[PDB]
RNA sequence: AUAAUAAUAAUAUGGUAAUAGAACAUUUAAUGAUAAUAUAUAUUAGUUAUUAAUUAAUAUAUGUAUUAAUUAAAUAGAGAA
RNA sequence: AGUAUGAAAAUGAUUAUUUUAUAAGCAAUCAUGAAUAUAUUAUAUUAUAUUAAUGAUGUACCUUUUGUAUAAUGGGUCAGC
């Protein structure tokens, strides 16, 4: 309904953020951000269903919760517009969730420790199959084609200053 | 309090000290003026209309 | 009193002063003076040329004006007279430039080809080398609104000595461009200036020194540097060597290696001479065999084409490109 | 058969016609501001005229802010050096302007032992081979 | 002196001295010399005189200072200008005073504009 | 030999099959004031240089024709011949009339997996080229042809590919010059 | 007869303990314009022979500088316990 | 142990760029390819920036000492004091 036409100028970072995602968020997990770090690195770019279903038969109990967080996600993607079986987990990290009580270790010999008591949360991002993962196959693409070939005989720079002089 | 002319050389000049207030009054002024203007000429426009 | 008034008659002063371009005002900016001095144009070049120069076509203001919401405002410019605007000289200075370079170009090599010729004379002379040079020079456009001028309440001279056409206020805000005509273009403009100018120069020392121009050219647009060899790009180089061969007195051209090393390596390296008789034309060296011969063929094209005589010779009219 | 690659110039401003590389020069000042008193003297007494009368290439604006005295310099490859020239005396903000008078606009850059030179052209000579050297290796 | 090949050639390379300092040049090439010039203002133009060598592809004229009417060789002066601010630290190994030695070299653009067999 | 100066290498002071990069040598190494002879140590093939280019390409009013620097170090009959053609060893050979050409057309269009371009050679005495030359064959075997080929793609590796276009890209860097 | 900067010549310009000289950052007091087109602060990219300040871009506040500058006071500067 | 505010650091996870599975040390500087990033005069054969190809050289700091890389001394690290 309009005769005019338009060029848009995007940067990087407002590329990346334009691509429909959705931000899952846990409660107060009670773990160390270890433990969790020892589950997530598991759930990198997995499908969500996927990674829901590892979590199911995970036996940590981190599991349950990321589980729970993943589900929760995919319900928001859903409400969004997204598809279950369109979103992966692009991104996934934990954090210390602070106020974390420490209580002293009494032992033996009138020594002592002090024993924390980490909570943690676990976020998540979870991107789409037929937005981002297609941009970033079209960017590898494009700098495969751009990539310059390997030349036997090819013009290598010459290293070096000159010195004022000719060598040859 | 230099000017353009004190210099008597024709590539150097002093760009004018009008204070940013100022400008910024008189761009009130102007743009209400011309609010002014229109809302008068619609009204008669509506009067007109309303006659016949 | 009212403030409006005060702008209006501002604004009517400024449209008089585009109109006329009056040489005193013109003489009064500073920035067309110091252009002026920069570039030594010649004193019989007067100040409102230089100015008129500057001063694109803007007749009529258009019909996106009326709407913001699409992405356009023209708030900067004023309109300008019919009969004084940069237009007719514009022509003029591109016409001067389409010979001069072209015939330098010819001058410097004689059989270039002519797709080849093309490309270097548009390397030359075009629309955005032309802007860049123009930018260098220190053509500035007028950015800055008639009514934020006014409240600054800055002299008309300034305005007549910056670059003036329809330039677009907010192009590409909040990263949207609008994609209008060239009418429009900042890089457009600023390649009129440039030709404008060259025109204007013209103008003024035809009578006197026919050839000023050609020279100011030649400093300006033809000292740039340009490789023509980085220019061409062959497709069946031997094909067209032979057909030259054929078409001059020479015999027929094959290759043969000259220097072979490392044979049975990831990287050899084979030096081959295409030979027509006992006298090499191009040498060619390879990590293959056909590499090499390849080469070879296309260093011989590269010494037929970018053969550049010297001036104490007698002109080379060169006999048409190699048609395969 | 040939075809052209579509390629542009290179300027080398020195070799027909040189076009000055500092194109303006805004000398900034404040009327209260102690740290703006030199640059407020230069401007008074006679320097700057003879200035602009030995470079009328170059247009000396002369603005009046709040803050610090400024030397902002503006060239022909699009640069902008700014010279803060607070608590310097007359002599010494004449001097500064004269060093961005020097200046062609480029940024300032290290330099490694011999780097003389900056060529766009082939080597005159060729690019040395071991298959065409004069001596031939063993 | 038979000055004949270099005339004819259409590439040409020089080798002038400035302070016995060697620079290899052909026209349009950008000397940066590594030194504040008093004598040359910006615009000025420099006529080269302790030219040791004038090549072409496969001839020299080289020897003492080559007679200049042999030749042209005019620079530009394009710009006096620095090196990129430097502050090295000078100290000793149990010494708490750390003496910093600032440098900013000077520096002088030169364009080799002309460059011919005259 | 119309020039009689003294040649020279590219001389340095030290030692140049230990020291050739020492730029200080050169620098250091003066020599008696004159012209000299310092022949290229290089290839001529991105020359644009007018002491690069054959005497058969200068025009015949350059005084450059009769100076001797287009040097002609190699001799033809010591080189062996690289990728030629057999038209140019026994020389080309315009004997086939125009009905033997309407003949091999009509064998052409009628089988070419039969009576394909090799075969037809064969039985002329003529080039496969010039038999392409003068007939297409039908055009569905020249789809079927462009089918496997495309087949064959697929049934590359993502590496084979990779390489397939590196090789392209350095093919079409040759031709640049 | 002074000063500021620039010239030409010469001489000197490593440094612990230590002596002397001269500067800067920070905070308060006296005097004190300016203004969210500003200021303050941060990142980055610049410029100034560069502990520093300043330009620009950006974020955040704040309708605003004890602000520039001259003094005078310092609880005036931390990889060392 | 006020109330805001809080891109202060140390520190955790993740990603992006970039490097890294034949190479041996204060981990840097300098040299130097390469890859990438940004750039409203990249005209470009451009600039800058990020980065452990690669080569050269390189025995933390401090105190205390005739003398320290020292296997003499102090410091886990940052912020405040």
């Amino acid at each position: 309904n309009s005769s005019e036409r338009y060029k848009l100028k995007l940067t990087k970072r407002e590329i990346e953020v334009l691509e429909p995602s959705v931000y899952a968020q846990s409660y107060r997990i009670k773990s160390s951000m270890k433990k969790a770090t020892l589950l997530l690195r598991l759930l990198g770019g997995l499908d969500v269903m996927k990674a829901i279903s590892q979590c199911h038969f995970s036996n940590k109990k981190i599991a349950r919760e990321v589980a729970e967080l993943l589900q929760k996600g995919v319900k928001d993607g859903q409400k969004l517009g997204l598809k279950p079986e369109d979103l992966y987990i692009s991104q996934i990290w934990t954090g210390s969730d602070g106020f974390w009580r420490k209580r002293v270790e009494f032992k033996a010999r009138t020594r002592i420790g002090i024993i924390s008591h980490p909570y943690i949360h676990v976020r998540c991002i979870l991107r789409t199959k037929s937005v981002t993962k297609r941009r970033l196959a079209y960017e590898a693409h494009l700098k495969e084609q751009k990539r310059a070939p390997w030349v036997q005989l090819g013009d290598k720079p010459i290293r070096g200053v000159t010195g004022g002089v000719y060598k040859w | 309090h230099p000017f353009s002319d004190n210099y008597a050389s024709p590539n150097i000049y002093v760009v004018n000290d009008v204070t940013s207030k100022e400008q910024k009054s008189k761009y009130d002024t102007i743009m209400k003026e011309i609010q002014k203007l229109e809302d008068d000429a619609t009204r008669k426009a509506l009067e007109t209309a309303r006659s016949a | 009193e009212s403030e409006l008034a005060k702008y209006k008659e501002y604004y009517q002063g400024l449209k008089s002063t585009v109109n006329e371009i009056p040489e005193s005002v013109a003489s009064k900016s500073p920035s067309l003076r110091t252009l002026h001095k920069r570039l030594q144009l010649p004193n019989e070049l007067t100040y409102s040329t230089l100015s008129r120069c500057l001063t694109c076509p803007s007749a009529k203001l258009p019909d996106k004006i009326n709407n913001p919401t699409k992405g356009a405002a023209f708030v900067n410019t004023v309109p300008t007279n019919k009969y004084l605007d940069n237009h007719g000289l514009n022509i003029m200075g591109k016409n001067l430039l389409s010979y001069h370079v072209t015939k330098s170009i010819i001058q410097k090599y004689p059989r270039l080809p002519t797709v080849v010729l093309n490309a270097a004379v548009n390397a030359y002379i075009s629309e955005a080398v032309l802007a860049h040079i123009a930018k260098y020079w220190g053509i500035e456009v007028e950015t800055t609104s008639v009514l934020s001028r006014y409240l600054k309440m800055e002299p008309f001279e300034f305005t007549l000595g910056r670059l003036k056409f329809f330039n677009n206020s907010l192009n590409s805000k909040d990263g949207i461009e609008l994609i209008t005509g060239k009418n429009f273009s900042e890089t457009s403009a600023l390649a009129m200036s440039v030709r404008s100018i060259i025109a204007a120069i013209w103008a003024v020392t035809e009578q006197k020194d026919s050839q000023a121009v050609y020279r100011f050219i030649d400093d300006h647009i033809m000292s740039r540097k340009l490789d023509i060899t980085k220019m061409f790009q062959f497709e069946q180089p031997t094909r067209e060597l032979a057909m030259l061969c054929r078409r001059e007195g020479l015999e027929k051209p094959v290759s043969k290696l000259v220097a072979e090393s490392g044979r049975l390596s990831k990287s050899p390296v084979f030096i081959v001479h295409v030979f027509s008789g006992e006298e090499t034309l191009g040498e060619g060296y390879g990590s293959s065999l056909k590499e090499a011969k390849a080469r070879a063929a296309t260093d011989a094209l590269m010494k037929w084409y970018c053969y550049e005589p010297l001036a104490q010779q007698e002109p080379v009219i060169d006999p048409g490109t190699v048609v395969v | 058969v040939v075809k052209a690659i579509a390629r542009n110039s290179i300027g080398r401003n020195g070799v027909g016609a040189f076009v000055f590389p500092c194109r303006k020069i805004t000398l900034q000042f404040c009327n209260w501001g102690g740290s703006s008193e030199g640059m407020r003297k230069f401007l008074t007494s006679k320097r700057l005229d003879k200035w602009g009368q030995e470079f009328p290439w170059i247009q000396f604006e002369v603005m009046r802010k709040s803050g610090h005295p400024l030397l902002r310099a503006e060239y022909t490859n699009g640069r902008e050096k700014v010279i803060c020239v607070r608590n310097l005396n007359i002599d010494n903000v004449e001097n500064k302007l004269k060093l961005l008078k020097d200046s062609d606009g480029d940024i300032l850059r290290r330099r490694t032992k011999n780097d003389n030179v900056e060529s766009l052209n082939s080597s005159v000579r060729g690019i040395w081979s071991p298959l065409h050297a004069a001596k031939r290796h063993r | 002196t038979d000055t004949t090949p270099l005339k004819l050639s259409n590439e040409l390379y020089a080798i002038f001295k400035i302070h016995n300092r060697p620079y290899l040049v052909t026209e349009g090439d950008r000397v940066i010399l590594p030194f504040k010039l008093k004598q040359a203002e910006v615009g000025d133009i420099l006529n080269m005189t302790d030219v040791t060598t004038l090549g072409s592809r496969n001839y020299k004229l080289v020897g003492h200072p080559i007679n200049t009417s042999l030749y042209t060789l005019k620079a530009t002066v394009v710009g006096k200008t620095k090196r990129a601010f430097q502050t090295r630290e000078v100290t000793k190994r149990r010494n708490r005073r750390v003496r910093h030695a600032k440098s900013k070299g000077d520096l002088t653009i030169l364009r080799i504009s002309e460059l011919s067999m005259n | 030999k119309q020039f009689g100066f003294p040649k020279t290498q590219v001389t340095t002071i030290y030692n140049k099959t230990k020291s050739a990069s020492n730029y200080k040598g050169y620098l250091k190494h003066r020599d008696a004031p004159g012209m000299y002879y310092q022949p290229s140590e290089s290839i001529a093939t991105g020359s644009v240089n007018s002491e690069t280019i054959p005497r058969s390409f200068m025009a015949a009013s350059d005084p450059r024709r009769g100076l001797d620097m287009p040097v002609q170090s190699t001799k033809a009959k010591q080189c062996p011949n690289v990728l030629v053609g057999k038209s140019t060893v026994n020389g080309k050979t315009y004997h086939l009339g125009p009905q033997e050409i309407d003949e091999i057309r009509k064998l052409r269009l009628d089988n070419p997996q039969k009576y394909t371009r090799k075969f037809l050679a064969a039985k002329y005495g003529i080039s496969p080229l010039f038999v392409s030359m003068v007939s297409k064959p039908s055009e569905q075997h020249v789809q079927i042809m462009e089918s496997r080929l495309q087949e064959i793609q697929s049934r590359w590796k993502e590496k084979r590919r990779i390489a397939r276009e590196d090789r392209k890209r350095r093919k079409l860097l040759w031709y640049q010059a």
